[PDB]
């Protein structure tokens, strides 16, 4: 069954990614008892969701979902309501909440729009965290975009509460497509996925929001360019090769 | 047929995404989508 | 709970959207997920057969230098194939893909005059303009009408680096002293894997018109039609990725702030 995982994950990279969600739904209808450990590492597009009582936008994950409700970083309230779903712990909604602003201008600054959301958890021996980013670009064109960042950062504090360890995976789907359909219709989309991993000070000037923001950044700024060389460089050579 | 069928890949490929952490729930969803 | 009758559906919709060079792999997964092989060979037969006429598998025949194209247009059904060119029938596993016991076919038509000559123009066509192409020729009566149907593959697989590529064209003629209608659909397929699934999907229809004349010099004009058309839309494939790499893409993210600087991440937290 984890023989089982890594076909249903390797499935998943070979299956148009033009339909990850629909073929997700089926994977999970073929293998049911999959359906937890396929929903935590089966990245999908962002959803986008309203916080009606705050007034606000938040992205939508696994990572935030309770049941069949996804709590929102603004008013820390699930939708529908829950009885009794996930919830940070006091000390880490505090953390969640300035990580949240954080990365609000993380985004302006890289991005000039989009959507993003932040969400905590506590470990054993310390949290977890993704940060969330969607930025469609003109959907007016004859081609069009979208981005989504998903990280997933992994924290470890040293009993001397001096240094962590940091472990970020990070997923990038990028969505290109022509407005036209279907003759003379033209989709490149997919997802990158890369690892980072650092030792790193903790203290008043370095804390984790900062320490966290650095690796989210030098990843992003990264895969931006290895997207680049992905997208426009190789799959280009291979229609080339054809 | 029906049997495992050859690949020329050489190497399994590798799923980062099953080393995140995990966050535990308090239900499990009723459906997927 | 989803019953074993759609369990197999699933996994033969999987199968039919495996990508080009990867039917294997997608099968793998899909049988082990199934855990029912009797339930796979039943319920998905129809779908390695579909899978294989979709994507115009080239196979080798021993005994002949140019490959066949599987099409449903070549489809004699039980398990055999046409190969027009080499007036030939053979059985194919759909699973292997492999071609065996070769038998003569009677064709005759001759809608087979035509049929010969958009063969050796498509031929001809076919080595200029793909380094590794394929291409089938079909000569057959679809509601009384007497139809030209020409077919183009041409891939690439890099397995080892985590690549695999597809052209795919299909072409009919269909035959109206003075003027035949031309009907063709081109389609392209990429996809790249390492630390990621990245898929380019496209496809464009055409319509167009010949004037009919010879067998050998409306072939003649019917290969150049296709070279125009397939020319032009491999010219708006690069165009539309100049287009996504100088501008689309530039508009989601930027590269650094405006202040040009990387970000002052203790001016963030106050």
């Amino acid at each position: 069954s984890d023989q089982q995982l890594d076909c249903a994950l390797d499935l998943m990279r070979r299956l148009p990614p033009q339909q990850i969600e629909k073929n997700l739904s089926d994977l999970i209808d073929l293998v049911p008892s999959l359906c937890e450990d396929l929903l935590s590492s089966v990245d999908q597009p962002l959803k986008i969701a309203r916080d009606k009582v705050v007034g606000k936008d938040y992205l939508l994950c696994d990572y935030n979902r309770d049941g069949d409700s996804y709590r929102s970083p603004w008013s820390n309230k699930y939708d529908p309501p829950l009885e009794d779903g996930a919830m940070p712990s006091a000390r880490l909604r505090k953390l969640e909440v300035e990580a949240n602003n954080a990365f609000d201008q993380y985004r302006d600054l890289y991005f000039e729009g989009g959507v993003s959301s932040v969400y905590l958890w506590d470990l054993d021996h310390g949290f977890a965290g993704v940060i969330l980013i969607k930025k469609a670009g003109d959907g007016s064109k004859k081609i069009k975009g979208c981005w989504d960042s998903i990280h997933v950062v992994e924290v470890q504090e040293k009993s001397s509460g001096r240094t962590a360890h940091y472990k970020l995976t990070s997923t990038v789907m990028l969505w290109l497509q022509t407005n036209k359909t279907g003759s003379g219709t033209m989709n490149l989309g997919g997802s990158l996925t890369r690892q980072m991993e650092k030792d790193e000070t903790v203290s008043d000037s370095s804390p984790h929001i900062a320490n966290i923001g650095r690796l989210v950044e030098d990843m992003e700024n990264k895969i931006r360019s290895t997207l680049n060389e992905i997208y426009f460089g190789k799959t280009k050579d291979i229609v080339n090769g054809l | 047929f029906i049997s495992e069928l050859p690949s020329e890949e050489g190497k399994k490929l590798e799923h980062f995404t099953k080393l995140r952490p995990k966050r535990n729930k308090k239900q499990q969803p009723t459906q997927a989508a | 709970r989803v019953s074993d009758e759609e369990k197999v559906r699933i996994a033969a919709k999987f199968i039919t959207h495996a990508p080009p060079g990867e039917f294997n792999e997608v099968f793998n997964d899909v049988r082990l997920l199934l855990n029912n092989d009797n339930l796979l060979r039943e319920g998905a037969a129809h779908a390695f057969a579909q899978y294989n006429m979709d994507q115009f598998t080239p196979v080798k025949i021993e005994g002949y230098d140019d490959q066949v194209l599987i099409t449903e247009h070549g489809d004699l059904g039980n398990g055999r194939f046409l190969d027009p060119r080499n007036k030939i029938s053979f059985k194919f596993d759909h699973l292997r893909k492999e071609a065996s016991d070769p038998q003569p076919e009677d064709t005759e038509s001759a809608l087979k005059q035509w049929r010969d000559a958009c063969d050796s123009a498509l031929r001809a066509y076919v080595k200029d303009h793909y380094p590794n192409g394929f291409c089938t020729v079909y000569g057959k009566s679809i509601d009384g009408q007497q139809t030209i149907i020409a077919c183009i593959e041409s891939h690439q697989f890099q397995p080892k680096n985590f690549w695999n590529g597809r052209w795919r064209s299909e072409w009919k003629f269909t035959i109206t002293p003075p003027t035949a209608q031309v009907a063709a659909v081109l389609k392209i397929q990429v996809h790249y894997y390492e630390d990621g699934n990245v898929q380019l999907v496209s496809h464009k229809d055409i319509q167009d018109s010949v004037q009919v004349s010879s067998d050998v010099q409306t072939a003649k004009e019917f290969i150049k039609i296709i070279e125009n058309a397939e020319n032009e839309y491999q010219t708006a494939i690069s165009e539309n990725y100049q287009t996504m790499s100088d501008t689309t893409f530039k508009a989601l993210r930027r590269q650094l702030p405006v202040t040009r600087t990387k970000i002052d991440w203790n001016k963030i937290l106050s």
